[PDB]
C-alpha cells in the first residue's frame, strides 16, 4: 500500500536508502524491513509497505 | 579562417540557425557522454540500491539529454545531479561547463 | 551533504557556474558559509565578465 511521506525530507531528492529509512520512521515505527518500495520525490517521497 | 566575420555576416535567420544548431549539437554530444558514463557504471540497469550512480536518476538517453541541457544552460533542476562516485562524471562536468561558457561567449560576442 | 573534498568541488562548481543542483546547498547555520557564498558569487561574476569581454 502507498502513502506520501508526511514531512519534508532533509535532502532535496532523497536517495533510496534515505527514503526507506524515512518511511520506516513514518509508518513502520522505524522497521525498515517492512518497507517494500520507495519513490523519490521533491523534499518528499512515496512509501510502499504492507 | 575569418570564421567570426562570416558568422556575423550571415543574415539573421541563418545566424539563429547556426547558433541553435551549435547549442543543440553540444547538448546532444554531452548527452551521449552522460548516457555512456551511466551505462558503463551500470546505472541504466535497474538495481536494488547498494551502489550509488555517477549521476542520479539517469534511466535512459532522455534523462541524459535533459541532464546535459540542465548542466550546460545551468538550470539545474536537481532531480538528476552529479554525485561523487565516479571521477569521470566530475571530469565531464568540468569539460561541459568550460565548453558551455566558451560557446555561449562565442555566440554572445558574434551577435553583439 | 558535504562528505569529502569531492563534494566540496562539485558544490563549488555548482555555485560558481550557478547550476545549483541543490543536493548540496548553503544553510543558515554558520555565517562564514554565507560570506564565502557572497565572495564566490562576486568573483565568479567578475572573472566570467573578464573572460567574456576579453574574447568579445
Amino acid at each position: 500500500i502507498k502513502k506520501k511521506l508526511p514531512f519534508r525530507t532533509r535532502s532535496k531528492f532523497p536517495r533510496k536508502s534515505e527514503c526507506v529509512q524515512d518511511c520506516a520512521k513514518a509508518f513502520t515505527n522505524g522497521n525498515k524491513d517492512k518497507i517494500k518500495d520507495v519513490k523519490s520525490e521533491f523534499f518528499s517521497c512515496y512509501c510502499w509497505y504492507e | 579562417q575569418d570564421v567570426f566575420t562570416t558568422l556575423v555576416d550571415l543574415k539573421w535567420p541563418h545566424t539563429l540557425l547556426i547558433f541553435t544548431m551549435s547549442f543543440l549539437c553540444s547538448w546532444l554530444l554531452f548527452a551521449m557522454a552522460w548516457w555512456l558514463i551511466a551505462f558503463a557504471h551500470g546505472d541504466l540497469a535497474p538495481s536494488e540500491g547498494t551502489a550509488e550512480p555517477c549521476v542520479t536518476s539517469i534511466h535512459s538517453f532522455s534523462s541524459a539529454f535533459l541532464f546535459s541541457i540542465e548542466v550546460q544552460v545551468t538550470i539545474g533542476f536537481g532531480g538528476r545531479m552529479v554525485t561523487e562516485e565516479c571521477p569521470l562524471a566530475i571530469l565531464i562536468l568540468i569539460v561541459q561547463n568550460i565548453v558551455g561558457l566558451m560557446i555561449n561567449a562565442i555566440m554572445l560576442g558574434c551577435i553583439f
